[PDB]
């Protein structure tokens, strides 16, 4: 469960929960300030109860340790500054049953997008958890053009 | 002597890391967290004579607790008491470092907090899968210690 914070947006990314750690899972999701969740692995849970508690879930799966398809990249730029509008403070969180790979891909893709450099911030990432990418990760996010989608 | 010994096995602490003075997960005694602690359970725990016993869930590589001798104490065989109530109960610090780390470090952490045990993990970095934590066993006080005094 680790946290991010740059300008006005800030993610959450945590351990993949089981199905009764739900009761803890929440209170601590709820904790933090969370709207929204972004599953970028397979689903592991009934996202009923979840969302039963006010906080929406989003499945957009993707290949293990590969790049994120342009289609989610874009949705994914789309509803940082959507939500982030829609709600100034929130949260938004990104989990795999894995970990370490795909789900702080998204949050560097965000985090450059914000205005930071890429070494700058994978720095920030690597500096709260240690590894954290893999071969192909690396290259995707150091040669990624930013279009200042934010603004 | 065993003074020079000493003094050896202290300069090359920055040099070893854990990984070196470890116990492989192997070799390491462990305790699942569906135990139930029975007449049986506990005799066989404490006839280990580890003071300290990592409790597992699922695969052995997880190590989702820490369960110490005292905490048995009260604790009645014939009432058949689950394991996952005694370490709600208590609930012992757990500490994870990587296998990079030196030794000289390794005491200090010792040191300062509470805990005499760490358990050593490593970053995955084959391809193409995501990075993730590999635990490799267990390390404490003792070890370090030992690579110390020769
Ligand atoms: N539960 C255990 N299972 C397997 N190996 C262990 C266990 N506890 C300690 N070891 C290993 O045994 C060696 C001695 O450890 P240590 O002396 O800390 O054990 P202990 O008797 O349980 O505790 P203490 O140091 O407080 O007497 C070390 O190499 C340590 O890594
Ligand atoms: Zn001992």
């Amino acid at each position: 469960p680790v946290e991010v914070t740059y300008k006005n947006m800030r993610f959450l990314i945590t351990h993949n929960p089981t199905n009764a750690t739900l009761n803890k899972f929440i209170e601590e999701l709820k904790k933090y300030g969370v709207t929204t969740i972004v599953r970028v692995c397979e689903a592991t849970y009934d996202t009923t109860l979840v969302e039963k508690e006010g906080i929406h879930v989003l499945d957009w799966p993707f290949d293990d340790g590969a790049p994120p398809s342009n289609q989610i990249v874009d949705d994914w730029l789309s509803l940082v500054k959507i939500k982030f509008r829609e709600e100034p403070g929130c949260c938004i969180a990104v989990h795999c049953v894995a970990g370490l790979g795909r789900a702080p891909v998204l949050v560097a893709l965000a985090l450059i997008e914000g205005g930071m450099k890429y070494e700058d911030a994978v720095q920030f990432i690597r500096q709260k958890r240690r590894g954290a990418f893999n071969s192909k990760q690396l290259l995707y996010l150091e040669k990624y053009r930013p279009k200042m989608r934010l603004r | 002597m065993e003074e020079l010994n000493i003094i050896q096995g202290a300069l090359e602490l920055r040099t070893k890391t854990v990984e070196d003075v470890m116990t492989p997960l192997r070799d390491c005694f462990m305790i699942t967290g569906e135990a139930i602690l029975d007449f049986n359970t506990m005799s066989e725990i404490m006839e280990s004579g580890y003071t300290r016993i990592p409790v597992f869930e699922g695969e052995r590589s997880n190590i989702v607790d820490l369960l110490f001798v005292k905490d048995l104490a009260f604790v009645d065989p014939d009432d058949c008491t689950p394991l996952k109530t005694i370490t709600k109960f208590y609930n012992h610090p757990l500490h994870f470092v990587f296998n990079d780390t030196k030794l000289d470090a390794m005491l200090e952490e010792f040191k300062k907090g509470k805990s005499h045990l760490a358990i050593v993990q490593r970053v995955n970095n084959e391809g193409e899968g995501d990075p993730f934590y590999e635990v490799l066993g267990i390390v404490t006080l003792e070890d370090v210690i030992e690579e110390i005094i020769k």
